[PDB]
This record gives structure tokens, C-alpha cells and sequence, in this order.
RNA sequence: GCAGUCAAGCGUUCAUAGCGACAUUGCUUUUUGAUUCUUCGAUGUCGGCUCUUCCUAUCAUACCGAAGCAGAAUUCGGUAA
RNA sequence: UUUGCUCCACACAAUAUAGAUGGAUACGAAUAAGGCGUCCUUGUGGCGUCGCUGAACCAUAGCAGGCUAGCAACGGUGCACUUGGCGGAAAGGCCUUGGGUGCUUGCUGGCGAAUUGCAAUGUCAUUUUGCGUGGGGAUAAAUCAUUUGUAUACGACUUAGA
């Protein structure tokens, strides 16, 4: 006798929404957003990890799930300062999307002899796999 | 002008389960169920408190969120529909020839015949959508009552038996011999 | 290894060209996993081989080559323009060449 | 980068889609187009069932076996679409067309291969929500496609054929994702991980 | 044009035996550069004034930076424009964080909405309403809500490869 | 030749059921004027007969909308070759 | 019946190549929604989780990958043979059973490689064919000419004849 309605997860567009800098000089960085300009244009603010405190579209940047408490279209020392308290980084840095980014990143600075050891293991790994699945 | 979010508000009463997957709805009150496919609409469902759900559109034009309202109304008349029921009362005009309007069976298909409209020999069925059900009013003289959950179903059925009663080749002003559709109501309702 | 290749994937798309005349004398090569020119800025030089085959033995072998090389890039997603000492044939607009690492910088 | 390229048809806008597969052909790219009767045309379906009508409309008025061939099964209408986008009256045209398989739903061989899809072609990426959009398998059988009926009964039962290989598929995923867990906190999966592995 | 630069652009009219130190006319000009900025000043001294390049000389030109660049602002804007069959004069509202930002968003405006070229066109006031309820437009009162947050449905990722083996989905 | 816009007015009253002055804006190449661009080292020159196809600006037939459509008969119009 | 024809295996030639050079790696559906895992009152359920690209996954060390000695394990994989089931949309493939027979880089060893001389695709694929060897299999028609007239300008059609 309950209503069960599906409640889609949307990331939002709102002051505090900590993002994700695709495109430009960024580019990896995360960034808060201060004010919303438009619908397709917000102003971030991004001062642990470097990013100026701009006008950017809305197409440049990812949202993230991380959100902090933030008043809005506060100046960049406000803006550092709830971002360091509500720890942002180590939030971000615990996620399966930044340790992806962070294989990705490693994967592509593997030197050849790297490579070389990542397939010994990986036949040394395999192995016992393989010989565990046909035990269960 | 692109609205940034618009929102109407479905009210579920008592023993209604308004059940939403990702847009087929689902209304099951006392009188039964209804189910309906809103997926052309491109809304959004939440529920809030088991008696009320939002519908939303975000980032809407005008042709857009001018379908929120109508999404809004027809899950109102889905909950209405299992709550109160719907119930359309049509009458018989005729000037001369008594129309014999009849329910009648062929082949487990549940046709309502219409008899001497205008003094035709045709003889005129209508069938009865699922749901409807049909009956003729003691005490008041010439009514069809047509009663279902589904607004939709119920009020085409009475449309098909008003419009397979339509005049041809008369002036229709002096003819105005039909069945129209007098009431539309509900069933349990005071 | 099930794997002995030492070279990089390409295809020749066609002779360079405007709508309506084509100039045979340089090649466009779409290497495999380039999609920027500054991604194609790494094989500028390297040689490219069209490796065939043919019916009449000539020097002990019924496979022949057309070496050519890389010289320099051709528009926005990473195909390359290339010089063939012989003209590529034209019958091999699709056709798979092969971009050797050398000569190499990296 | 595979030897033939399958492509599942379904959400695609057929325009897009040619224009993907006719470059990819004449670059030199085998590509197999199943499921052709899902394939989307943007604008509604009154719309396009009057262009083709305007295209059945015209033929070779001393001789109508001679004129445009109106094909009209939606595998032979992508073709239509694709040719016009190939340079067909030459032999590296014809070379390409030789390289391109459409069919309607998936059938053998294709059925038990990898079906990709071309997100520069999918409706639900293009279109703007909202827009109406036909499918292909209405349109042919409103023009005159005389097996939707077949195409359907014979891609349902696909259906349930290859939703009982999924489930001993996901059966032996569970398995070996089990293993591999289990294998996590050794020294060579530490090994792997410092690696990126 | 690809973002505007405001100057202020100071010219004289020639000074003459009989007048010497003459009145020095300034304007604020939205322009890509100084050339274009210099002869927008020609082009309005023309309209209010009776000097010309010849019989006048420009003694400054000046760019005016944003005061603050990174606070969002909204502007009214008082432009008139050619129609293609009239003269008339708007009034929009533009929230940006920049006067240029916000002339640029109105070039745009104009010349999607209205067809309006860049040659039709005259800004005649950019200024910033200071206070919120003397914003009269209500597609820039929509953001002027408290606790504002929209979400973005149907995220369409760009893809750098010409096949997918996923089939994708537009979450967000 | 055929349409359209405005509407003083006709239509017992009533501009627009049906018409519609004074103006005004167009369509088509099925008439005729205008050109002399192709043909003067032959494009056989009207009408008829024969036979095929195409257009719709629909006379009839099918289905309808409007009337100053009671019925009958008409009149205006739509889809429609 | 100048021992013809066809199939399988290997050997040698000729023939070419719309273009191999680790692997085409299989749910369906929705996208204003889903995938996976788990639990229960098995649902349009609860909880967890993931995406933000395949930049993945699998494979991948060895004279183009030689010979040989062990340790651990009873796994992985190739080859033929074999047991059973499924697949007609174009099935011609998918999944299994048992033994044999190699290989194993899961771990530790021994021997070899050179001189293709500083690079020359430095030849490793899969199509058709022929010829030859040794193992099977089968033992017809059609056309002309004669004839019919259900056909016909001629062909063609349709009939008949040991
Ligand atoms: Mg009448
Ligand atoms: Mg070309
Ligand atoms: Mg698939
Ligand atoms: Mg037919
Ligand atoms: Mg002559
Ligand atoms: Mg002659
Ligand atoms: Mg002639
Ligand atoms: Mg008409
Ligand atoms: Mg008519
Ligand atoms: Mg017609
Ligand atoms: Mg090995």
C-alpha cells in the first residue's frame, strides 16, 4: 500500500557542487562552483588545485557527486577555506572515477620494463586464478 | 524562454498506490488498476510523502512544460478513475423514429446495436471497449450509461456512439437526431 | 610472442587532392591510434612501407615493397601526408602500409 | 580495428549512421550493419513515408524497370542511403559496396558476435528529446516490407536465446570476479596494483 | 570579436587660432581592437557632433578593464537597432560577470533573435542593475531565486572514436 | 484567363450565406501582343483520325464542411486526377 | 570405354590477392534512466556499488621462439580421436564427456644463437587451380536428327520412340 516512485540521481547545478575540469588549462582539476550565471554557464572557482575563479560553460566541466557547503559567490580565500575544511581532495581521491583516472595516468607512464614485469605477474596471478576456479 | 524548473503536484488519496517506474504509471485504487505510458513526455517523478508526487520538468520550453500540466491532469484522472470511477449518461433525440439501441453479442465482441435511427435499416454497432460497461437507465427515459475506470476509454466509446449517429445529407440544424452525451461524472460520487 | 609486429598500422585513404584533380605525387596515410595532429607530429619522418605481393618471383622473394616516408601532417584528426620514391598505385586507396618506428627520436 | 565491424543498427539515425559506414568502407573497413528495421529516421512518420512516396513517385516513364528502384525493405533503404554517400559507379566504389553487409535483425553468424554501436549516429545522442523520429521497420512496412512479422518472431526468439547465454555468462563472471577478489591482498596483485594493474 | 575590449576613446576637435583647447569628447566603445574602436568613435561623433577624422584628432584611447571580472552581475543593457524595416529601440537584461561578456552575449542575442548585424546595432547604455526586484527580464529573475540548483538531464558525452561497445547512457 | 487583401454597399434586418464598387497584391503560359536568341548546304507548315501519358485550375463519381441547408433541388468550399 | 569421374590426406608447381600481420571480445531494454552484487514479503522491491568511454578485457618472455635438467601443481592450452546436447534466418557454428598426446614463462637451472656484417617486407598469410603418390566412392544423361501439335516467323515450347 506504498507509492513507489523512481527517483533519478542528478548531480545539480548549485553552489557548492565540486567539478571537474575537462577542456582548457585546467584540465584534471577539480573546482567548486561559486554562482550560477546561466543555464549553460556558472563561475567556479577551483584555489587548492589551481583553477582561476572564472566564468566557464557548463560543457568544459564534469560535475562531480561531491558537494560542500558553500555560500554563494563567495570570494576565493571563502572558497579555499570550506573546501580545505570539508576535505574535498580526500573525498574526491577515494572515489572509483579519480583512482581511474589515477590507473589510467600510471598505466600511461609504465616504462617498457614495467610493462615486461606487469606481464610476468599478471601470467604469475593468472595462474593461481585459474587454479583456484576450477576448485570452486 | 526556457523555464529552469516547473512542477505540478499529484495528490494520492488513501488506498491508492500510484506506483512509477521510469515513466509507465501505475495507478491501482479500489474500483482496480490502471496503467499508462507517459513516455513521450520527457518528465520527472518523485514521490514526496505517500499522498503527493511532484512531476517536473527542467529546462523546458513553452510547448514543453505546456504537457506537465497535462501529464499532471492525467494521472489525476487515472487516480479519479480508480477512486470515483467515471460514468458518461447519454440521451436519444429523435423527432419521429424511435431509436432501439441494444447491447448485443457476436462472437464474444460485446456490440451496443443501434436500430431505426432515422428509420434506416442499417443497423449500427458500436463495440464496447474493455472496461466499459453499459447499461440502460430505469426511470429515465432514452439514457445509455456508460461507466469504467479509464476516462479515456469510457469517453470514446460514448464519442464512437454518438459519431456512428451522425445525419447525412440533411440539414443537420433541423435533424438533430443523435445520441449525445448529456453527463459526465462519477460513479461514487456526493 | 604471438606478436612480431614492429610497426604502426596505416591505411592510404587517397592522393592529395582538391574536389576535382588529385595530385598522385604525395599520399594520405590515417595511422592507426592518431587522431591530433600533435599526435602525428611524432611520426613526421619515420619510413612507411606498402607491402605487397605478386605472381612473377624477382629476387628470390613474390613480395615486394614501396618505400616511401612521412613528411608532414594533413588536417585536423591525425592523417598524414607521404612521399613514395614510386607513386602509390591508386588500386590501393584502403589498402594497409606499415609506419616503421625508425629513424627514431624516441 | 577488427577484421569486420557489427554494427547494431537500433537507435541510429540512418543518414549519420551511412555517413559513418561509407567513409569506414572506403577506407578499407569491413562493416556488417545488422538489425536494420530499428533504424531511426529523425522527423515524424508521416514525414518520411510522404518523402518516399515522393520517391516512388518518380521512375522511367517510357520503361518503370528501368528507373530508380524503390527497394523497399529498411536494409535496402540504409543501402540506398549509403550509396550516394560511396561513389558507386567506380570500381573502387564498387570495391567499397563489396565490404558493406546489411540485414534485417541479426542473423547467423552475426548473431553470436560483438554488435558496436557509432554514438556520432545515436538518436538518443543527436536528437534533441522531444523530437519525433520514425523507425524503419514501420516505414518499410507502410511503403510495402512484406516481412516485419517474420523479422520479429525470428528476433524474439533470438532474444531468448541470447538472454540464456548472458545468464550462464554472468554465472561465470560472478566465478571469476570471485577469484580475481580473492587473489587481491597478495603480493603479486600489490605488485600489480603499484603498477596499474 | 571573440571577446569584445571596452575603451574609452577621447578625441578633440582640432584646436584653431580662435578656439584653442577645444572640448574633448569621450565615449565608452565596445570594439574587437583600437582600429575599429577609433572609428566606432568617428562614427557616433558624426551622429551627435559636427567633426569628422579630417577636422578633428582622437587624444586618447584607453582600455577599461572590469572592474571586477569574477562577480556575476546583471546588466541592463539600452541598445538600438535596424530592423529591416524600422528603427527601434530595446531594453535587455544580460547577467555575465564582464561588460564585454555581456555586450558579446547581446551581439549574439541580437543577431540570433533579431537577425540584427553588428553594423545595426548601437549600445546605448550598458549599466549594472545594482539591486535584485529592479530586474525586470524573467529569464534573468529565474536565476535570482535563493538556493538556486538545477540538474542537467541527458549528458551527451563526445566520443573520440568512431565506434562504441557499450551503447551508451546519458546519466548525469 | 484565374486567384487574393480591404470593405462603401447589395442581400426583408444583416459588410463577408452568396455577391461586392473605389483601390491594391499576385499566379499561369493553355490566347494575343513584345524580342529576333536557335534554325535559310529541307526541324515537313493547319485541321481531323489513331493512340499513349501527364497536370489540376474537379464537370461527374467517393467522403465531407457551409448556406438566406425543412424535404427535393441547388449554391459556396475541402481532400481528391 | 587411349583407366574416365569424384572425395580425403600429403608433396611439388602455377595462379593470384580492393590488401592477415595477437583476439570480430555475442543479453535485452531504457536514456527525464540503467549495469552489476546482495537480501527478502520476489516487486515498477530494499541496500550497496559502477559509469564520467575499449586509455578496457583477454592474450602477451623462449632459434618467427631450438635442445635439455628439475621444483611446485593437477591447473592452463594446442592437436587429432571420442560421448552427448543445442543451433534452419544465411543453421555449417556453439557448448559439453572421456582418455591419449605435445607444450607450459607458475618457480629454479644448463647449453645454443654471432658473419643477414650499421637498415633494406627480408618472405612465416589464404585463394583458386594442375600434376604426382596412397586410401575410399559412384557407374548417367543432354543435344542434333526422327516424331506430336496443347506450341510456333525462326529459335523456343510441348509430346512420343530401343
Ligand atoms: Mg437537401
Ligand atoms: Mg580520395
Ligand atoms: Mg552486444
Ligand atoms: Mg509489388
Ligand atoms: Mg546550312
Ligand atoms: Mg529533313
Ligand atoms: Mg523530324
Ligand atoms: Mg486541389
Ligand atoms: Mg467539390
Ligand atoms: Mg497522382
Ligand atoms: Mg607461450
Amino acid at each position: 500500500t506504498d507509492s513507489i516512485v523512481k527517483a533519478s540521481n542528478w548531480r545539480l547545478v548549485e553552489v557548492g557542487r565540486v567539478v571537474l575540469i575537462k577542456k582548457g588549462q585546467s584540465a584534471g582539476k577539480l573546482a567548486a562552483i561559486v554562482e550560477i550565471i546561466d543555464q549553460k554557464k556558472v563561475l567556479i572557482d577551483g584555489p587548492k588545485a589551481g583553477v582561476p575563479r572564472q566564468a566557464i560553460n557548463l560543457g568544459q566541466v564534469v560535475l562531480t557527486p561531491l558537494t560542500f557547503a558553500l555560500p554563494r559567490g563567495a570570494r576565493t580565500a571563502t572558497v579555499s577555506k570550506k573546501w580545505a575544511a570539508a576535505a574535498v581532495c580526500e573525498k574526491w581521491a577515494a572515489s572509483s572515477w579519480a583512482k581511474k583516472i589515477a590507473q589510467r595516468e600510471r598505466r600511461a607512464a609504465l616504462t617498457d620494463f614495467e610493462r615486461f614485469q606487469v606481464m610476468v605477474l599478471r601470467k604469475q596471478k593468472r595462474y593461481t586464478v585459474k587454479k583456484a576456479l576450477a576448485k570452486a | 524562454m526556457k523555464y529552469i524548473q516547473t512542477e505540478q503536484q499529484i495528490e494520492v488519496p488513501e488506498g491508492v498506490t500510484v506506483s512509477i517506474k521510469s515513466r509507465i504509471v501505475k495507478v491501482v485504487g479500489p474500483r482496480g488498476t490502471l496503467t499508462k505510458n507517459l513516455k513521450h513526455i520527457d518528465v520527472t517523478f518523485t514521490k514526496v510523502n505517500n499522498q503527493l508526487i511532484k512531476v517536473a520538468v527542467h529546462n523546458g520550453g513553452r510547448k514543453h512544460v505546456a504537457a506537465l500540466r497535462t501529464v499532471k491532469s492525467l494521472v489525476d484522472n487515472m487516480i479519479t478513475g480508480v477512486t470515483k470511477g467515471y460514468k458518461y449518461k447519454m440521451r436519444y433525440v429523435y423527432a419521429h423514429f424511435p431509436i432501439n439501441v441494444n447491447i448485443v453479442e457476436k462472437d464474444g465482441a460485446k456490440f451496443i446495436e443501434v436500430r431505426n435511427f432515422l428509420g434506416d435499416k442499417k443497423i449500427r454497432n458500436v463495440p464496447v471497449r474493455d472496461g466499459v460497461t453499459i447499461e440502460f437507465s430505469t426511470n429515465v427515459k432514452d439514457e445509455i450509461v456508460l461507466s469504467g475506470n479509464s476516462v479515456e476509454d469510457v469517453s470514446q466509446n460514448a464519442a464512437d456512439l454518438q459519431q456512428i449517429c451522425r445525419v447525412r445529407n440533411k440539414d443537420i440544424r433541423k435533424f438533430l437526431d443523435g445520441i449525445y452525451v448529456s453527463h459526465k461524472g462519477f460513479i461514487t460520487e456526493d | 610472442a604471438e606478436s612480431h609486429r614492429l610497426y604502426v598500422k596505416g591505411k592510404h585513404l587517397s592522393y592529395q587532392r582538391s574536389k576535382r584533380v588529385n595530385n598522385p605525387n604525395v599520399s594520405l596515410i590515417k595511422i592507426e591510434g592518431v587522431a591530433t595532429p600533435q599526435d602525428a607530429q611524432f611520426y613526421l619522418g619515420k619510413r612507411i612501407a606498402y607491402v605487397y605481393r605478386a605472381s612473377k618471383e624477382v629476387r628470390g622473394s613474390k613480395i615486394r615493397v614501396m618505400w616511401g616516408k612521412v613528411t608532414r601532417t594533413h588536417g585536423n584528426s591525425g592523417v598524414v601526408r607521404a612521399t613514395f620514391r614510386n607513386n602509390l598505385p591508386a588500386k590501393t586507396f584502403g589498402a594497409s602500409v606499415r609506419i616503421f618506428l625508425y629513424p627514431s627520436n624516441i | 580495428v577488427e577484421p569486420v565491424v557489427v554494427i547494431d543498427g537500433k537507435g541510429h539515425l540512418v543518414g549519420r549512421l551511412a555517413s559513418v559506414v561509407a567513409k569506414q568502407l572506403l577506407n578499407g573497413q569491413k562493416i556488417v550493419v545488422v538489425r536494420a528495421e530499428e533504424l531511426n529516421i529523425s522527423g515524424e512518420f508521416f514525414r518520411n513515408k510522404l518523402k518516399y512516396h515522393d520517391f516512388l513517385r518518380k521512375a522511367t516513364a517510357f520503361n518503370k524497370t528501368r528507373g530508380p528502384f524503390h527497394f523497399r525493405a529498411p536494409s535496402r533503404i540504409f543501402y540506398k542511403a549509403l550509396r550516394g554517400m560511396v561513389s558507386h559507379k567506380t570500381a573502387r566504389g564498387k570495391a567499397a559496396l563489396e565490404r558493406l553487409k546489411v540485414f534485417e535483425g541479426i542473423p547467423p553468424p552475426y548473431d553470436k558476435k560483438k554488435r558496436v554501436v557509432v554514438p556520432q549516429a545515436l538518436r538518443v545522442l543527436r536528437l534533441k528529446p522531444g523530437r519525433k523520429y520514425t523507425t524503419l521497420g514501420k516505414l518499410s512496412t507502410s511503403v510495402g516490407w512484406k516481412y516485419e512479422d517474420v523479422v520479429a518472431k525470428l528476433e524474439a526468439k533470438r532474444k531468448v536465446s541470447s538472454a540464456e547465454y548472458y545468464a550462464k555468462k554472468r554465472a561465470f563472471t560472478k566465478k571469476v570476479a570471485s577469484a580475481n577478489a580473492t587473489a587481491a591482498e597478495s603480493d603479486v596483485a600489490k605488485q600489480l596494483a603499484a603498477l596499474g594493474y | 570579436m571573440a571577446h569584445f575590449k571596452e575603451y574609452q576613446v577621447i578625441g578633440r576637435r582640432l584646436p584653431t587660432e580662435s578656439v584653442p583647447e577645444p572640448k574633448l569628447f569621450r565615449m565608452r566603445i565596445f570594439a574587437s581592437n583600437e582600429v575599429i574602436a577609433k572609428s566606432r568613435y568617428w562614427y557616433f561623433l558624426q551622429k551627435l557632433h559636427k567633426v569628422k577624422k579630417a577636422s578633428g584628432e582622437i587624444v586618447s584611447i584607453n582600455q577599461i578593464n572590469e572592474a571586477h571580472p569574477t562577480k556575476v552581475k546583471n546588466f541592463g543593457v539600452w541598445v538600438r537597432y535596424d530592423s529591416r524595416s524600422g528603427t527601434h529601440n530595446m531594453y535587455k537584461e544580460i547577467r555575465d560577470v564582464s561588460r564585454v561578456a555581456a555586450v558579446e552575449t547581446l551581439y549574439q542575442d541580437m543577431a540570433a533573435r533579431h537577425r540584427a548585424r553588428f553594423r545595426s546595432i548601437h549600445i546605448l547604455k550598458v549599466a549594472e542593475i545594482e539591486k535584485t526586484a529592479d530586474v525586470k527580464r524573467q529569464y534573468v529573475k529565474q536565476f535570482l531565486t535563493k538556493d538556486l540548483k538545477f540538474p542537467l538531464p541527458h549528458r551527451v558525452q563526445k566520443s573520440t572514436k568512431t565506434f562504441s561497445y557499450k551503447r551508451p547512457s546519458t546519466f548525469y
